[PDB]
């Protein structure tokens, strides 16, 4: 289950890069694009832990 | 983790590389054991830790010792006031109660 | 942009003559001046966006710390290239790579 | 005699320093230069590698445990603790 | 692969007093006029008709 969690995390996080990589990904309000990105992979991996 | 070398944290990892493992995250337990990449985030991560710690009990202490100097002849009186060694009253009550 | 004097090899300046109602580039480390074919004078704008590629070289095939993709080059129809993103270091700057071919030596965009 | 020396010029090891590693990929492994084709939870997991199609890989580590001082080279199982304890 | 990670000592020194990897070492130095000759031999330009 564990390892299944932590594919699952990694595949949301490759998700995440794509759609960076390709102006895809919502900006929030009063900060950047590559902050954005951190933080939305640091959550994404913060909630897999 | 930053981009030490030249966009890449470790010359192991091509550039441009924005995968997790690639940026200090840990997939293994500590029963597990550790990857060497993830020996070396691991090291850094906890020497950030102790000089954050080393310099945060200093600031501490000397807020501390500088707060003890400010208030250090305040006493409540017989008549329920809160004076100061000058005299002036800094509450006419301690606590207001 | 600007131009250097003739004689001189020295910094051009504009100027304008009155009694021709002109406008001309002339160089007081000297006595020439010469027709200055556009009354633009200076430029600014607030948005930037050229240091995309930057400096993109033919050797850059044999940079083994590059990725390499598979992506199907547009004209030579290769399925070898490598691939890096912008290398302005803007804050705002577009994290959209650019795609450079093994084959034809040329790079190309992600549309 | 056919000692370090020898190895170092006959052009099977060499040495970098810290400039010369930004421009050189490395391997972790000697396993790591075969790219494989397992499922047992007891061993550890090793990066995925799949940013790129295909790895050319310049140089590899003779071993990871060197990255060690010699202070360090006694704790056992370094690798199964907590770093400000080591 | 230079210096020891683990290892830094407790208090003011931490950070500024290191020790080396296992296999790490020193340059000694070594003369650059052979580089110098090499370099020359196989077609390098000076400055001097440098445009
Ligand atoms: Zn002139
Ligand atoms: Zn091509």
């Amino acid at each position: 289950e564990i390892t299944h969690a932590i594919s699952s995390a990694k595949e949301q996080v490759q998700e995440i890069i794509y759609k960076a990589q390709h102006n895809e990904l919502e900006l929030k309000p009063g900060m950047t694009l590559r902050e954005s990105f951190e933080g939305e992979v640091s959550r994404t991996l913060n909630d897999a832990r | 983790i930053a981009f030490g070398f030249a966009d890449r944290s470790l010359p192991h990892f091509t550039k441009d590389d924005f995968s997790p493992e690639s940026k200090g995250f840990v997939e293994n337990s500590y029963l597990r054991g550790l990857t060497p990449q993830e020996f070396f985030f691991h090291a850094m991560a906890g020497r950030e830790g102790l000089i954050d710690t080393a310099v945060k009990t200093a600031e501490t202490g000397y807020i501390q010792r500088r707060l003890v100097k400010a208030l250090e002849d305040i006493m409540v009186h017989y008549d329920g006031t809160t004076r100061n060694s000058l005299g002036d009253i800094i509450q006419f009550l301690y606590g207001e109660d | 942009s600007f131009r250097f004097c003739l004689e001189c090899n020295n910094m051009l300046y504009p100027k304008e003559d009155k009694e021709n109602q002109r406008l001309l580039y002339s160089c007081r480390n000297c006595d020439y001046t010469e027709l200055a074919e556009d009354p633009k004078v200076y430029r600014h704008e607030l948005i930037t966006n050229i240091g995309e590629t930057a400096g993109i070289v033919d050797d850059i095939g044999q940079d083994p710390t590059l990725p390499r993709s598979d992506k199907e080059c547009p004209e030579c129809h290769s399925r070898d290239c490598v691939f890096f993103q912008s290398q302005q270091r803007r804050k705002d700057t577009n994290m959209t790579l650019f795609y450079v071919c093994l084959n034809c030596k040329k790079t190309f965009r992600d549309e | 005699v056919y000692g370090w020396s020898s190895l170092v010029t006959s052009g099977v090891i060499e040495y970098v320093d810290g400039e010369e590693e930004e421009t050189i990929m490395i391997a972790m492994t000697p396993e790591d230069l075969q790219t494989r084709s397992l499922n047992d939870t007891a061993k550890r997991i090793k990066p995925e590698m799949s940013t790129s199609s295909h790895h050319t890989f310049t140089h590899c580590e003779i071993h990871p445990s060197m990255i060690l001082g010699v202070a360090a080279s006694i704790i056992p199982f370094p690798d199964h603790n907590q770093s400000p304890r080591n | 692969g230079l210096v020891c990670p683990a290892e830094t000592p407790e208090g003011q020194a931490c950070g500024l007093v290191k020790n080396l990897s296992l296999l790490s070492g020193i340059s000694i130095g070594s003369p650059s006029e052979p580089i110098i000759n090499f370099l020359e031999e196989w077609g390098m330009e000076p400055l001097e008709d440098y445009d």
